[PDB]
């Protein structure tokens, strides 16, 4: 049998949200004087003049 | 090459120019000593008149 009370159910939900997909997409990322560029051992990846 | 030692690794930026790391690891006395002068080799500021 239908029983329209025990049928009854209260769904609880997040009133409101925002689902974003690509992350990266809010960072700007930039890279030093190649010149500059470092290595590992704290010295520039290329020294010869 | 002349004295038979490895070719020299110089870094761009490096304190010291290749003169005087030359200066410290020839043996020869001649060169080493030429390249001492060329490596301190300076005007001599003087007031004349």
């Amino acid at each position: 049998q239908f029983d329209f009370r025990a049928s009854m159910h209260m769904l609880t939900s997040n009133l409101t949200f925002t689902v974003y997909s690509d992350l990266l997409a809010f960072v700007s990322a930039d890279t030093v004087e190649p010149i500059n560029a470092v290595a590992f051992d704290n010295m520039r990846i290329m020294n010869e003049l | 090459p002349a004295f038979g030692m490895q070719r020299m690794h110089y870094r761009n930026g490096d304190p010291q120019t290749p003169f005087q790391i030359a200066e410290q690891q020839i043996q020869n006395f001649q060169v080493a000593n030429w390249l001492h002068f060329v490596n301190n080799n300076q005007f001599r500021q003087v007031v004349i008149d």
